[PDB]
């Protein structure tokens, strides 16, 4: 089902694309998994630690 | 909103009591960043009363962990509502869904 | 079990500044006596004769006591350990710049 | 603690806001040693203002 | 030839939209396509100038953690909306715009009072909403030119003026491609296509020229490759101290001309000097202590160059 | 460990396989120019001290 | 004010050998060390004019794996020795040199027939070795002018042995970016460039030529 939904949006089925280095413009030698994740900020702030 | 969820976000958002939920159905008579006034439907009104509900929102209030509690409206002027609908989102809530 | 904590008073601050000042042993003893003779409003509560008597030896004049007192009066706060109000105000004014209008 | 990949084996990365507090009497002595401060209170005030 | 390098030139510009363009450079030798493309992408994403909102004053508000009656949004949301306003200023490096509105409806960027040297490229940009007939809003917005990202915390102010973080960069994204050029009678020449996405406040061609100018200015350094603040009182002369005749004579006999020379001498050395008694030394200590000074101080790198 | 393991593996048919190099510096020049693969099997002149 | 950028104020050059140098430049704007270093490294590696040996022909050899009697090294080792020969040409863009030697000892670059145009950078470079008194070597070496590096496999008569053409004078080029600060600003770049050449030109001259080429590529847009 995930692969079908990827095909619907015209995206690669494996979930990996080709990326380029920002500093040099050279292509990384292998495909990289790129996508979206839900990230959280926890209540452990370095302002309250130092 | 998480954009990849499980289907339990709405239950947690609504049952926690951090949002504003319509007590009776009606039409949004007045909307503002700090208060909402609903003009109640006639069939849900009691005899001998002015059929309006008023919701005063909580704005920038300190919590037990020194964080911010703030409610924002998510309805527009003149639109219909039903009992149980969400009128204002609480902290970490997006259109009535939990958004952490 | 609960215990308090040390607090810094005016005399503690004055002695902290005395410790970090290039004095001699005799001058340091004179400064210790002078700071001991300073109340909580910032004024000297005894005449310099009592301080000279409390120094404990007769090889010392009053000019040395005056010099040590002048050095102490330039600590922080400025005007501390003054003989009277006029002395305190003159000490405070001596720290201003000549560009001051009045 | 975070990671520094550029460091050498004998080096560490210390925040300067911590190092200012940790090395305070050394800074007082160094300020007095080169004529920037003529008294201990002058050095104290200069360090407080963070010039 | 071996040393005969074909220079690239700007061929054509395609305007897909008001905020999306393509620039073509041709011809390029073998390998220069990526060399120019990556440097141009980095410079375009890093160093282009632009204008942004930095300060806002609203008529009745005091801080941003508050609300205004008859307005749908919080003050923070209005500030975030103003942070996304696109403005092109033609004459100066700073300008102030005024907004007045009343009545029920959306308050957008087309309601800003007209100015001669200011252009609004997206008039439909929504700023807030008024939900009450008897409600009005009036604010003053400050715009200035810069480059980069300048948070408001890094940069008194009367109560009521709200600061906004400034993102001056007008470029949203840059992409580039290297294709085969169909040059007259050669098959080893390339062509560079640069796809640019902006906010509509900068012309693509002047952006390319500005990036090239920055690169050349940085390169010109490689094109030619080759290799005691003492305190004022310490500098004043000794005679500034109202010393007696004998004390001044004794000091001048020892070659002491400034306060910085006097304060470095210990009590023992001055005591061992001829013609100086204990009274004179005490007088010197008194006149020094009158100015918050003492004998026995240590200095390094003295005397200075002066 | 992963990077050093990756750079010291060999592949059966890699780009620039079977050429003779004058030293490690020529190998680095070839790799950075995109003319040879990091896994290509070659012959290199090596000077070693004991 | 918005069109003014920091320029390198300290430019340090450290000489390790006659053809091995380090160059330090600071301070730079954030992210410019990578831009300049990568551009210069690409230009130095890939496009740089120079003269190099292209192919060889030996009378007694008709194949890359042929056997020559009286020489210690093989054919491949002789070709490797030829590849590392640094020469200067000022007359034309194609020259042919001849080598003839007999005896016992190291046959070096000082044994090449002299010419008014071609100059040998390092005569001490060793071509091969003769082990037998009745041994002789006779060969013809062609040198051309070009840019960069061209492998022999891409170019694939009798007894003609191809060599990889190393036109560029650069032996090795590398760069590194470190942290640098002015009194106030703290996130600035410091660029270190370490490079070695083959002796044809000085490293500083190579850096200057690469910068000149890159600057001349932009002449149409610089304003």
């Amino acid at each position: 089902e995930i692969k079908e939904l990827l095909k619907l949006g015209d995206l690669p089925t494996s979930g990996q694309i080709r990326l380029y280095d920002g500093r040099t413009g050279e292509q990384f030698e292998r495909p990289v998994t790129v996508g979206y994740m839900y990230m959280l900020k926890l209540n452990h702030l370095v302002d309250d630690k130092m | 909103k998480p954009l990849v969820g499980t289907g339990m976000e709405r239950a947690v958002a609504v049952d926690s009591g951090v949002t504003a939920v319509a007590k009776r159905g009606g039409v949004v008579q007045y909307v503002d960043a700090s208060r909402i006034v609903i003009k109640v439907n006639e069939d849900e009104m009691y005899p001998g009363e002015a059929g309006i509900d008023i919701y005063n929102l909580t704005k920038y209030t300190r919590s037990n962990q020194n964080t911010c509690i703030n409610q924002m409206p998510c309805v527009s002027l003149g639109e219909p509502v039903e009992r149980g609908d969400v009128l204002a989102d609480g902290p970490s809530t997006d259109l009535g869904e939990l958004a952490l | 079990v609960y215990q308090g904590e040390t607090t810094q008073t005016l005399q503690d601050y004055l002695m902290w500044q005395v410790e970090l000042t290039p004095f001699s042993d005799t001058d340091r003893a004179i400064a210790t006596s002078i700071v001991d003779a300073v109340d909580e409003t910032g004024y000297l509560t005894v005449p310099l004769e009592d301080i000279l008597e409390s120094i404990g030896d007769e090889e010392i004049d009053i000019d040395e006591v005056e010099a040590v007192l002048k050095r102490i009066q330039r600590f922080d706060p400025v005007g501390v350990a003054a003989k009277d109000l006029r002395d305190c105000l003159l000490i405070q004014l001596s720290q201003f710049d000549k560009t001051t209008p009045w | 603690i975070t990671v520094g990949p550029y460091l050498r084996l004998h080096q560490c990365g210390l925040p300067k806001k911590m190092a200012l507090e940790l090395f305070k009497p050394f800074i007082y002595g160094k300020l007095e040693l080169r004529g920037l401060a003529t008294t201990i209170k002058a050095a104290k005030k200069m360090v407080e203002r963070e010039e | 030839s071996v040393t005969e390098f074909l220079k690239p030139r700007l061929v054509d510009i395609e305007q897909v939209s008001s905020t999306h363009a393509k620039v073509t450079l041709e011809p390029l030798e073998r390998g220069f396509g990526h060399t120019l493309g990556n440097a141009l992408r980095r410079i375009l994403l890093s160093s282009m100038p632009g204008c942004a909102v930095t300060e806002v004053e609203i008529d009745g508000v005091l801080h941003e953690y508050s609300t205004k009656e008859g307005v749908q949004e919080d003050i923070l949301e209005i500030l975030l909306n103003l942070k996304g306003l696109a403005v092109r200023v033609q004459g100066k490096d700073e300008v102030i715009l005024t907004l007045n509105k009343s009545g029920i409806g959306p308050v957008t960027a087309a309601d800003i009072t007209h100015d001669g040297d200011v252009e609004i490229v997206k008039p439909q940009h929504v700023i807030c909403h008024l939900t009450d007939e008897n409600a009005s809003i009036s604010m003053r917005i400050k715009v200035q030119r810069g480059r980069g990202y300048v948070p408001a915390s890094t940069r008194e102010r009367p109560i009521g003026r709200l600061l906004v973080d400034a993102c001056y960069s007008p470029v949203e994204r840059i992409a580039y491609n290297v294709e085969a050029a169909r040059v007259e009678q050669r098959t080893d020449l390339d062509k560079l296509v640069i796809e640019m996405e902006t906010n509509g406040t900068i012309d693509p061609e002047e952006a390319i020229r500005r990036a090239a100018t920055i690169l050349a200015e940085q390169l010109e350094a490689f094109v030619d490759l080759r290799d005691p603040e003492f305190d004022p009182i310490l500098l004043r002369p000794v005679d500034d101290l109202e010393l007696t005749v004998r004390s001044a004579n004794c000091l001048k006999a020892e070659a002491i001309h400034y306060i910085g020379d006097l304060v470095q001498r210990t009590e023992v050395e001055l005591l061992k000097t001829p013609n100086l008694g204990k009274k004179s030394l005490t007088e010197i200590k008194d006149v020094l202590a009158s100015r918050g000074l003492s004998l026995g101080m240590r200095l390094e790198n003295w005397p200075p160059a002066s | 460990v992963l990077g050093l393991y990756y750079m010291t593996r060999d592949c059966v048919n890699a780009k620039g396989e079977g050429m003779v190099l004058t030293g490690p510096k020529e190998a680095e020049r070839l790799y950075r120019s995109g003319l040879a693969s990091l896994h290509a099997r070659v012959k290199v002149r090596i000077t070693e001290y004991e």
